[PDB]
């Protein structure tokens, strides 16, 4: 009976792949042959950030493209002023250790995830000066890998646990949950329209969710390893990926195939973050190669090399106006490029 | 910039505060907690206190230690131990009890090599390099009491000494050492501890020291 | 069984796929449309001078 | 005549004298913290002994 349930499965996974194939008249390249190059980026460092002592993990802009928040494996985190290097803030936070933190799209809180599994929100415009600690949002038994502001009532959270959960902040509960993932979910991302999010897993597997619901729109693959960063496609239709095998992908919603891959021979080591920049023309891949990489979101060419940090780039941030872009590193200082 | 004058002041009192509190934490020694589940590293943690990621604080003589308990998490290990690249000790601890033991729901695996498969793992774990393993061999008591019926031929079929505890015990001693194979850099401080005030507070004291003062003898290249 | 959400998943899953079975060249014209529509608002792609980049000022 | 005594006599023990400091600060700091003492890196305790 299991086994039959088993034939009907494959029976229609066949019928998808068979469906993908009839799509795909050519690939984007054999109709971006004719784009004219982007050419050689010579893009520079103009602010370094000496904040941190020991470790930087994850960076989110503020949606006022001034304000930026950084978090540390342990100690506190630090809201900067990217345009005089100020501090604005430095949260005390209780547990040390961090994975994720996330920027409210009014700037009035912000989060960070955590390892220790506990969500736990910061409310920055409080009567007494002090940043203090709203509802923690607890109970997503697993590490927050990536916690992203829906609103400043609604919160995205990805954790070790295999399930998403959706938080209302002002009672704390666990609104929605979703489950489809097999995997460790490493990487989430909110489309645009924040009204469906995607979400990357260890199974080399990346799902596309919709928030109301929460029923499960889409997967994608083919990616030979675990997915550790996605970032959507600025007007939403599409979101990149990369994974250990030094590859990003751009898969397409409103198609469902790879439709492109970003790899080369020099680049051996694992992708650790995307983010594309404002008009989706370039996407900016952290690797462990100690190193960044600029690549032409339409060509499969390597449009230019930052290569600034002395340790692993933990994490790529682009402004909501595309001025500049943060590129936190395990070394202790936050590098903004332009 | 009249205002501004006082965002530098902000700034650079923030600066302040986060200096003498990074200053603070590195003052500290940070320790790994892991092993097998039922390893006995509750009652080990209760030792040491007397004297998600669960961090224990206790104190022997100043060196203000901070442990974290991480058996909590059932996850990936590959993409969460990129973590703790920088304690200065990694407390293993593995129950010799387990020898005997067929089954942790995981298809007859036997605990012990269930043990040293993880040990193997995180020890040769490329993020681990000069990080230094202390190996609590627990339960040395239920461990003597077991021998002297059930052979540990059941658990590592070469051996063939007279199942007397010594000649078990060194012989689980020298696999779990053996099982570390960049030894050139990597140390493992073997000890036996049981449910009784042992110095196995004052043990891991020793251990810390000794490679704190074997990393900072590397910082000059005195060593 | 679990298995039996799956397929209840999968099934329904091909159903998006058959609506969403748009063409790749579609999808290809789209994003490049807006990757042409939207340049020259790309201040990493165009550098700008010192006048109006808030980094150098 | 001056200033080859005065050198010779003088730089080996402001060479013994930074050695042993370096000695026993790396091991009656490592008693008491993690943290590297200052001043014991190869190259710059030499100023110490110019000094």
């Amino acid at each position: 009976e299991l086994d039959q349930l088993r034939q009907e499965a494959e029976q229609l996974k066949n019928q998808i792949r068979d469906a993908r194939k009839a799509c795909a008249d050519a690939t984007l390249s054999q109709i971006t042959n004719n784009i004219d190059p982007v050419g050689r980026i010579q893009m520079r460092t103009r602010r370094t950030l000496r904040g941190h002592l020991a470790k930087i993990y994850a960076m989110h802009w503020g949606t006022d493209s001034r304000l930026l928040v950084s978090a540390s494996q342990d100690g506190k985190l630090i809201i900067w002023d990217s345009y005089t290097t100020n501090k604005v803030h430095a949260i005390p936070l209780r547990s040390s250790w961090v994975m994720t933190c996330a920027y409210a799209p009014s700037g009035n809180y912000v989060a960070c995830g955590g390892l220790d599994n506990i969500c736990s929100i910061y409310n920055l415009k409080t009567r007494e000066g002090n940043v203090r600690v709203s509802r923690e949002l607890a109970g997503h038994t697993g590490y927050l890998s990536c916690c992203r502001f829906l609103d400043d009532n609604q919160i995205v959270t990805s954790s070790g646990d295999t399930t998403c959960a959706l938080w209302d902040i002002e009672t704390g509960q666990q609104t929605t949950t979703f489950t489809g993932h097999t995997g460790d979910v490493m990487s989430l991302s909110l489309a645009p329209d924040t009204r469906l999010f995607v979400s990357g897993a260890c199974d080399a597997s990346a799902k596309l969710w919709d928030v109301r619901e929460g029923m499960c729109r889409q997967t994608f693959t083919g990616h030979e390893s675990d997915i550790n960063a996605i970032c959507f496609f600025p007007n939403g239709n599409a979101f990149a990926t990369g994974s250990d095998d030094a590859t990003c992908r751009l898969f397409d919603l409103r198609a469902d195939q790879e439709l492109m891959t970003y790899s080369h021979d020099n680049i051996i080591c694992g992708i650790t973050s995307v983010s594309f920049s404002k008009s989706g023309r370039l996407l900016l891949a952290g690797y462990d190669d100690f190193n960044c990489n600029v690549w032409d979101a339409l060509k499969a060419d390597r449009a230019g090399v930052l290569a600034g940090h002395d340790n692993r780039v933990s994490c790529l941030g682009v402004t909501d106006d595309g001025m500049a872009v943060a590129t936190g590193s395990w070394d202790s200082f936050l590098k903004i490029w332009n | 910039s009249a205002e501004d004058k006082a965002a530098v002041e902000r700034s650079k009192m923030i600066d302040r505060n986060l200096r003498e509190d990074g200053e603070k934490a590195a003052k500290e020694v940070k320790l790994l907690l892991l092993g097998a589940g039922e390893s006995g590293k509750n009652t080990i943690v209760k030792q040491m206190k007397i004297i998600g990621i669960v961090e224990t604080h206790f104190t022997f003589k100043d060196l203000y230690f901070k442990m974290f308990d991480v058996g909590a998490q059932r996850s990936e290990r590959k993409k969460w131990i990129h973590c703790f690249e920088g304690v200065t000790a990694i407390i293993f601890c593995v129950a010799l009890s387990d020898y005997d033991l067929v089954l942790a729901e995981d298809e007859e695996m036997n605990r012990m090599h269930a043990s040293m498969k993880l040990f193997d793992s995180i020890c040769n774990n490329k993020w681990f390099t000069e990080t230094s393993i202390i190996l609590f061999l627990n339960k040395k008591d239920l461990f003597e009491e077991k021998i002297k019926r059930s052979p540990l031929t059941i658990c590592y079929p070469e051996y063939t000494g007279s199942n007397t505890y010594e000649e078990a015990a060194a012989y689980i001693q020298c696999q779990f050492e053996d099982l570390n194979r960049r030894k050139d850099t990597k140390e493992i401080y073997t000890h036996f501890t049981c449910s009784t005030d042992t110095k196995n507070v004052q043990f891991v004291f020793d251990a810390v020291t000794d490679v704190i003062i074997k990393n900072n003898l590397k910082e000059c290249g005195l060593y | 069984a679990s298995i039996a959400q799956a397929r209840k998943l999968v099934e329904q899953l091909k159903m998006e796929a058959n609506i969403d079975r748009i063409k790749v060249s579609k999808a290809a014209a789209d994003l490049m449309a807006y990757c042409e529509a939207h340049a020259k608002e790309d201040p990493l792609l165009t550098p700008v001078p010192a006048s109006e980049n808030p980094f150098r000022e | 005549r001056r200033i080859f005594l005065g050198l010779g006599m003088s730089i080996s023990y402001a060479a013994l004298l930074t050695k042993t400091n370096r000695i026993y600060r790396i091991f009656e700091q490592g008693k008491r913290s993690v943290s590297a003492p200052r001043f014991i890196s190869p190259a710059s305790q030499l100023a110490i002994t110019f000094s």
